[PDB]
């Protein structure tokens, strides 16, 4: 049965001047700068951590470019607290994306920076 | 943040 | 009892390149380059022109600088068509945005550019 | 670019006899019938001051003639304090509507008056 | 161990003058005035035979006296085609209600008559 | 009119070395085995009592076999504390279902024994 | 940074005396008995391979003992094809687990077998 | 409609 | 749990 | 409430 | 796009 | 179906 790679990484948010700040953490407790790099078929977890007061949850990751076809699917928990993306590795290439967070001060969604 | 793929 | 502004864009979107660009178009069907100024309380709607086969839907409005205070609420319609920002218009400056859409070709949410 | 009106009530909630009352004030904070006239195209938002501790949230308006054309289309905050109505005053005439609420006391849907 | 009464009411949404009309029919296919008596603890189920083509869902079941204590509890299907009520009839008197209907026309909410 | 008989059942909910414990109780407040007969068309009501601290919520009922006929639909209420069963009585035999419940500790589903 | 395996099953339904079956294939197309065994943290992703016509969709995994500490979160896609878990491998032990769909037939939820 | 209780 | 259904 | 339209 | 507020 | 930690 093939298998591939689990990726880890936690989403760290504070404020800083009334506003998100994210900062990455692997899965060392290390800071890093939160991009991945997939060398084969697999999953990104990504574990929101948030310490902004602002009641944050994932509602989804959000892409410029969502038929590039380098991320696959997007899963997320039903707390908000986790989103998984599969990456079955066959397009090769680069993409970025931003974080969707819903929050519980305002109906603005938040956005990690682009 | 970005994601890089380099396919096998 | 005062009255503010309701001012209208339409938020044209189809492929180029297999990915979305966003054109719009204001109440006279001319292009436009987008941004609006608001100079007394009122509301900003946007209407969805999907011009694309990957079924286009607002899920909401996204804002990398949330808390900023020049747009106090996002309101949107539940066949994903409208979304409405009020802007008391009590804060001075300037806030840049991003539609967030879903879509039935894949399970990534859709931004418009940074 | 063409634009229209913006037009605001605060729909405010208490209880007398333990079931709810509905007040409108206007921009000024005043008392006000809560009828709205449309002379041009615009924007009507409805913002919720519930006093009631019943945890009322809006959850859309609705209309026993809900295909009378006055009324294009509701768009909904996702905290259900405000509702934003679209109307392009193109047919003429009059409608009435009832806010409907959610309330964290049972599981019936909350009507403001016929 | 006690049971109560299972009552049943078809609730037929046809379009007349281009607006819903909401005509009942019992379990035997005749048509009734739709009003339910309740002697003893018990439940009445509604059934939508949406006639029309706008798309009528239940979204729940509607009341201006939300609190009165005559119906405990609504239950909604997760299709939109039944509505069920809970009706412990520890509380004498008469309530009215009117169904809460989403449409695929608009983005509008049906209501029954008041 | 046709009128049926509705059941009501009690699903209590409580812990044993930390995993649920389902008992149920009749509308006489007795402990019972939990399965109903149904003799006629009608409706079985369930009500959860959660004393087990994890926040559980109905979210539906699940079968292994949900195309038996046995029952023909499921109610849910908004705030997960309700789930309705009707049942038309035309296919005679048995089904086993599970309930389905969503937690605040973590984002697994509940799943009442087999 | 530490990394996990990411293991992937198909889960293939199709019907038989009128009822789901739950047939798994690997990555290799073969099919397999279903189990997935965890060494080290990392994920489990089921993606659904509907072969009936009963608009099946997953709305979450359910677990009889959901405590237990097996499965530390489940995420889900917005369109229902795929379910991951998130398996930490901190707990040792065994867990089972029932799929959770809905369908477009009726109105219960459907369990893979227990 | 209405619904009617007489406890 | 279980249901039974006895059709009259 | 009600809204009343007069167009223009 | 972007909003520009003049109080 | 089931899943087996073995830490
Ligand atoms: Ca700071
Ligand atoms: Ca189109
Ligand atoms: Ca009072
Ligand atoms: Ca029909
Ligand atoms: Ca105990
Ligand atoms: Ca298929």
């Amino acid at each position: 049965a093939p298998q591939g790679l689990a990726q880890f990484i936690k989403v760290n948010v504070t404020l800083e001047n009334g506003e998100p700040v994210f900062i990455y953490t692997d899965a060392n407790g290390q800071v890093c700068q939160g991009d991945i790099t997939v060398t084969q078929a697999g999953t990104i977890t990504y574990l929101l951590n948030d310490q902004t007061l602002k009641g944050l949850k994932f509602v989804g990751v959000g892409f410029v470019t969502p038929f590039d076809g380098i991320i696959d699917a997007v899963t997320i928990s039903s707390d908000g607290m986790l989103v998984q993306l599969v990456d079955l590795d066959k397009t090769p290439g680069t993409t970025k994306f931003q974080f969707v967070l819903s929050n519980t001060a305002n109906t603005l969604l938040v956005l990690s920076p682009d | 943040p970005a994601i890089i793929n380099r396919p096998q």
